[PDB]
């Protein structure tokens, strides 16, 4: 059986793909690359696309649990927010490959342990102004399944302990911006 | 459930 | 005697835009003439296909609720039944466009982003679009006027919903007129 | 610059 089986994965995963072009809507945008529900074929594709740091500026990936459409207006989103790491151009070439790597590492590891059902997926924005990377969970109000996450992320990251990351709701961060809207919660 | 730790994982690429 | 052969003007430049289930510009005007000339050459409202929208925004605001000029804002809302698709839908959406395009909210014209008419197998909406809902007195008195216009009946409530708790999500309603 | 109604009906 571990002969000739795949690895299944706990959930089923949906890569997406956003390209900035400016003439149509932030959700036409979007869009599916591939769907994968094994530690092989979840390598496949990783080895067979760009590395996030190689994306023109304003492109995202996105993977989210199959049926959780990458968008705030998504029912699994809406209460919801995410822990944000926000990087430097200097981190663009030291940091964005192997933090996003790791970050779905985490995801379909289910590396969260009892409050992995609570994570939704996560986005990595390319930006001229600085990349970001965020797992997005589902309800901003579970404080306890909030901070585990955090605190996990953090450890799996590698940060150091004196680096501060926030949680945004999403409803905050949808009337503002990302360097605008306040942290819920810390870690 | 079905947890997979970060080693494993990264024996396969 | 110039209005023998000047248009005129409108206060502002709207833009007609059409949506199906692809969102297309239809055309842009900003006078009287041009506003009915477009008008005139277009489907009513009530011969759309279920699932089409148009939307008329004020230059330089795209017809989503994401733009700057959207983001805090929401909508006055009026749904009708397919009885009111008959009856209502087509004098409510023209009511609207006049409303807009005659900056007829006085002072609080400027709150005013557009509107959007769905036509939808489960029931049409018609909405007035406005640039923030905390701007509690603009939000109140462009519903007053916008119900008053549409002369619906005191009984009859309409509600106002920010864009982010449509989004976002226990009354959907901020005001209601 | 504000249109009642009426003038804007009057071009219909
Ligand atoms: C995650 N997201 C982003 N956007 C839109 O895209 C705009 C850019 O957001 P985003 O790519 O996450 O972040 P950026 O660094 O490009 O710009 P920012 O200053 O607005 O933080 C955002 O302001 C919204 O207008 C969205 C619009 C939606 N309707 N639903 C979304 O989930 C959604």
């Amino acid at each position: 059986p571990e002969h000739y089986i795949k690895h299944p994965l706990q959930n089923r995963w949906a890569l997406w793909f956003f390209k900035n072009d400016k003439s149509k809507t932030w959700q036409a945008n979007l869009r599916l690359i591939s769907k994968f529900d094994t530690v092989e074929d979840f390598w496949a594709l990783y080895n067979h696309i760009q590395l996030s740091s190689n994306l023109m500026p304003g492109c995202d990936y996105s993977l989210f649990k199959d049926g959780i459409e990458p968008m705030w207006e998504d029912e699994k989103n809406k209460r919801g927010g995410r822990w944000l790491i926000t990087l430097n151009k200097q981190q663009r070439r030291s940091d964005l490959d192997r933090f996003w790597l790791e970050t779905l590492l985490c995801l379909i590891g289910e590396s969260f342990d009892d409050y992995s059902d609570d994570v939704c997926g996560a986005v990595v924005n390319v930006r001229a102004k600085g990349d970001k990377i965020a797992i997005w969970t589902t309800e901003c109000e579970n404080r306890e399944a909030v901070t585990h996450i955090g605190r996990v992320y953090k450890e799996r990251l590698g940060l150091p302990p004196k680096i501060v990351i926030g949680y945004q709701s999403h409803a905050d961060t949808a009337t503002k911006s990302g360097s605008t809207t306040k942290n819920r919660f810390v870690v | 459930k079905k947890r997979y730790d970060r080693e494993f994982l990264l024996g396969f690429q």
